[PDB]
């Protein structure tokens, strides 16, 4: 070590020659293959591939769907990754006829598969699903390719442009008049404990707030009749142990001012979505409430 | 409907406008046809196609 | 929109002396809170004294100051103030503004301060009225201690005679940690403190109701073949009242502790405080660590 | 002793596309903004006696 | 450029069969007690906590604190460890006794259950890497198993307890061991399963008090039933100062549970190779 | 869609055509993607606009 080592400012990474044209330099060797600039070298967000069956891939053509993962009970295929639209046909939240329109959109053996899944076991809906992140590519196939991102932005291989993130309609929600600056996202479980069964409600939060204990109070004011709904099977019900009122799982970030509505098209059906413009990812885990 | 982004990448020619009122008072109160408004740097005049 | 600026310029707008220069200069490295973002702001926004009102309660101004946004101190200039939004996961040097004393590998929450010694520290830029307050940083022991007494107070102030409570809440408010004696100042019961006081009361409600029998019995079961102090000090605090177990069954004691677990969560959350900073290193005079920020 | 009586390796052979006798039935080109083309046509006109 | 990496030196002769053996260890996760640039070997894994009167929640305990490091590369003389930072993806081995999938959420356990680099009277005791679903079911089982521990002379108290020992996670099943040794419970569990009881009683007897006050108020029509379901619950069976402690008390034991009671996530999986013994997963801390 | 008078008018490349049915029976079996048949003389192509 000596000073002009230490005065000396960092090598840029853009500046230095990459390996494949170190070598070739070395050895004054040509080759076909166009090596000077290496493409996703500087994509500093995190992403994954997942295979997924042709029923399955219906309005994540477009990039922007939330991906989650779900838990058939089974040992064949274990898991299967499926978007917040097919749970939208579960949740009680979503209205008639968004319900009947994407459930006409999903007539598909996988789809109805993962539904038969999802309302056959009795764990509650949280413990079976796992969220991956958001997605932006396609290609389509008897097996579809989805390429998803799970730390960052959303933008294609030379970030000429960026992508939102679709939320269905029903599924939005605000407990703010004036946005903060930052916004926040979450996701929400909550469920409601009628006579026959369990009605899960499934929405999307956009907050200002980050502080936990804070954002809970926030919400246990807006979902008192399903806190009352909780305490009273407790009373009615013996030997059925509930637990939890609903879900809190934190995935993402945004601008107040990139938030818009709009619609998406398939076959020629129109669903209408907020969006998201510059959503970046930033997944953690659900954390539960009473 | 426009093609902006080939407004936006071939040659123009300077002028000094004159507008009578302030010029986001006649993009808002609709003082022409086919408007388009955006802040910052919007990458998408580089996607050609 | 404007992405949101990682770096904030603050400008006194009153004049400075030298004294509040120099003053300045010492804070550097030290976590400051501000209320929103922009490039360049003015320092009434600055700091925790904006808040302080007629209210006077410290449970509201601890509700404040956790939605407030942290940031670290850069280097000082003439009349200007640098400051720095840190970023998860990353590696920082802070300053020990307070005189609580820090440990290795210790998990270090952000207070409104509570006075302490002959309570004459208040020098830090008094300027028109305005006065540069900061919040505390302390380890996690001491703000469980905090809110624990908080909430404690509280509960014992429903139905208790007047003087009582009185009584209850001096013997309470004073706390001797790591070798310190703090007090805590205002502690008025409130409506923020009647919240907190309710999900208590519904966590307890909860977890009575729950438990198993087993649970119940075991402290009773434990006592006829074991004895030590632990034990002795602990059967203290219960009302005085061969066989078999009425009842096995694993699955339902299982779904039973599970829903359990979610309850005692539910409990501890309200006197836990969110980890901001992980420290591993010490200056030996105490004055300075090198922590990781989260949160 | 053990002895090692040399060490070997695959030789292996290139394979180019304009040499195989299937390039008969191509006429290959290079376009170097191919990543940028969506679709490429052809138009035919007929009249028939 | 280097990047940043911590060094260890083994104070111990090294045989090639030694150096061999570490090699294979490439990428797995190494907990270190300080972060710290120099260390000797004795530092590494959980062998330097191993005790014969304490037992697994201690164990937990103490891995809550320790530092997680990535052995990175092994050379003659000298190890290299490499800390990893939040919110990068990084390569570990599968070191655990079940298969992972993409997606999943992983935790740090103390080991349960071939060993490796036996020095003179050292051993490099690697930690269990676990989906979070399976380190609750074994953290909930074995604290139950735990409290059936009086009564362990009834056969049907034994049925339940070796009912407990067996888990079935995907594809995988083995057993987890007793916490109860010669008849006698370790004195971490058994104050655990103590915190847990005392939580619980003490609970029973405060609450009513301060509900029916606090319900009359009650503008949310919840308290009030909380209120009947006390009632209801003690249908099917005092000094200030002792209100205090009990108070105290209450909340005293309530803070010892937290290692039980919560748990935090490490690493998020996304790819595994057909060699599914390793991984590459971004890191959170 | 394809604009046939674009064809209709642009210069053409002399070809010996090879269909190995008849034009017409390929054209009416749906050999071609796309198609355009007019009998007589059509006007279209002389209104440029």
């Amino acid at each position: 070590m000596d000073a002009r080592a230490v005065a000396k400012r960092p090598r840029d990474p853009a500046d230095e020659d990459n390996e494949l044209v170190t070598a070739l330099k070395a050895k004054r060797e040509v080759n076909t293959i166009s090596v000077r600039y290496l493409y996703h070298a500087d994509h500093q967000a995190l992403t994954a591939r997942f295979f997924v069956p042709e029923g399955l891939v219906e309005f994540e053509a477009q990039p922007g769907a939330l991906l989650i993962r779900m838990e058939t009970g089974c040992d064949s295929p274990r898991h299967l990754y499926i978007s917040l639209y097919l749970l939208g046909i579960r949740a009680s939240n979503v209205s008639a006829s968004t319900r009947c329109l994407l459930e006409s959109v999903y007539t598909a053996s996988a789809a109805r598969a993962a539904l038969q899944w999802l309302d056959l076991g009795p764990h509650l809906l949280h413990r079976r699903l796992e969220t991956l992140g958001c997605v932006k590519t396609v290609s389509l196939g008897i097996t579809s390719l989805l390429t998803c991102v799970m730390r960052g932005y959303l933008y294609n291989t030379l970030k000429t442009e960026v992508f939102a993130l679709m939320i269905p309609k029903d599924m939005y929600l605000t407990w703010e008049e004036t946005r903060g600056r930052l916004q926040y996202v979450y996701l929400i479980i909550v469920y409601d404990y009628d006579g026959p069964e369990t009605r899960p409600g499934i929405y999307v939060l956009t907050s200002s707030i980050a502080h936990w204990q804070t954002l809970v109070d926030v919400a246990r004011g807006k979902f008192a009749r399903e806190r009352c709904s909780f305490v009273n099977r407790r009373i009615t019900r013996p030997r059925q142990i509930p637990l939890c009122t609903g879900v809190i799982q934190k995935l993402g970030w945004c601008l107040a001012d990139d938030i818009h509505t709009s619609f998406l098209v398939h076959k020629e059906l129109k669903l209408s979505v907020v969006r998201l413009d510059n959503f970046s990812v930033e997944l953690g885990d659900f954390r539960e409430f009473v | 409907m426009e093609n902006w982004s080939a407004l936006e990448l071939l040659p123009k020619v300077g002028i000094p406008t004159d507008f009578l009122t302030h010029v986001k008072t006649s993009a808002g109160e609709e003082m022409f046809e086919a408007l388009r408004i955006y802040y910052g740097d919007d990458p998408e005049r580089y996607n050609i196609h | 929109m404007a992405a949101m600026e990682a770096n904030i310029f603050c400008t006194f707008d009153h004049k400075l002396s030298i004294a509040d220069v120099g003053k300045l200069t010492k804070l550097v490295a030290a976590v400051v809170p501000i209320p929103q973002r922009l490039h360049l702001i003015k320092h009434y926004q600055l700091g925790l004294h904006q808040f302080v009102d007629h209210t006077r309660g410290y449970v509201r101004l601890r509700g404040l100051l956790r939605n407030m946004t942290l940031t670290l101190m850069r280097r000082v200039e003439g009349n200007q103030i640098l400051l720095h939004v840190p970023t998860h996961g990353l590696l920082y040097t802070v300053l020990n503004t307070g005189p609580v004393t820090w440990e290795k590998g210790d998990a270090l929450c952000v207070l409104p301060p509570l006075f302490h010694g002959p309570l004459a520290r208040e020098n830090l830029l008094t300027l028109g009225q305005w006065e540069l307050v900061l919040p505390w940083i302390v380890p996690m022991p001491l703000a469980l201690e905090i809110n624990q007494r908080l909430l404690i107070m509280g509960l014992f102030s429903l139905d208790r005679s007047y003087e009582e409570v009185k009584a209850a809440v001096q013997q309470l408010q004073t706390i001797t940690f790591r070798d310190a004696t703090f007090t805590i100042p205002d502690p008025v019961i409130d409506q923020h403190l009647l919240i907190d006081m309710k999900t208590a009361c519904l966590s307890m409600s909860m977890v009575a109701n729950l438990a198993s029998e087993l649970t119940m019995t075991y402290v009773r079961k434990l006592a006829l073949e074991d004895s030590s102090m632990l034990l002795v000090k602990c059967q203290e605090l219960l009302m005085r009242l061969p066989a078999r177990p009425q009842h096995v069954s694993p699955d339902d004691e299982i779904a039973r502790l599970s829903a359990l677990f979610v309850m005692l969560r539910q409990l501890d959350d309200l006197i836990r405080e969110q980890v901001v900073f992980t420290v591993c290193d010490v200056s030996p005079d105490n004055k300075s660590a090198t922590c990781i920020f989260k949160g | 002793f053990e002895a090692i009586f040399g060490t070997f390796c695959n030789r292996l052979e290139w394979v180019y596309f304009l040499t195989s006798g299937l390039a008969a039935a191509a006429h290959a080109i290079k376009f170097h903004d191919l990543n940028k083309l969506t679709t490429g046509k052809m138009l035919f006109h007929v009249q028939v006696p």
